[PDB]
C-alpha cells in the first residue's frame, strides 16, 4: 500500500542517473 | 493577469517507458514517458504521464529538437 511509492521513487531515481547526459 | 507553468527544451530521446500491464493482458503498457530536456542556462531530464501518447501523435518538428 505504501511500498510501491518507495519502489517507484527509487527506480526513477536510479534511472535518472544513466539517462543523464553527463559521461 | 495569470501565470502558466511550462517545461521546454531539447529532447535527447522520445520514447515511452514500457511496464507490466496491471490488468491481465499482453503487449506493451506504458507507465511513464521519459522526456529529455536541454536549454541554455538550465538542463534536466523528466518523465510524464503516458497519456501524452496522443499528444506525441502529431508534432512534425524533429526527433526531440525543440
Amino acid at each position: 500500500a505504501m511500498e510501491l511509492e518507495d519502489r517507484k521513487y527509487w527506480q526513477e531515481q536510479l534511472n535518472k542517473r544513466d539517462k543523464k547526459k553527463k559521461k | 493577469k495569470e501565470t502558466k507553468e511550462v517545461y521546454e527544451g531539447e529532447v535527447t530521446e522520445l520514447t515511452p517507458e514500457d511496464a507490466e500491464n496491471p490488468l491481465g493482458g499482453y503487449g506493451k503498457t506504458i507507465s511513464h514517458v521519459i522526456v529529455g530536456l536541454k536549454s541554455a542556462k538550465g538542463t534536466k531530464t523528466l518523465r510524464l504521464d503516458p497519456t501524452i501518447y496522443e499528444s506525441i501523435q502529431r508534432e512534425k518538428v524533429s526527433i526531440g529538437d525543440v
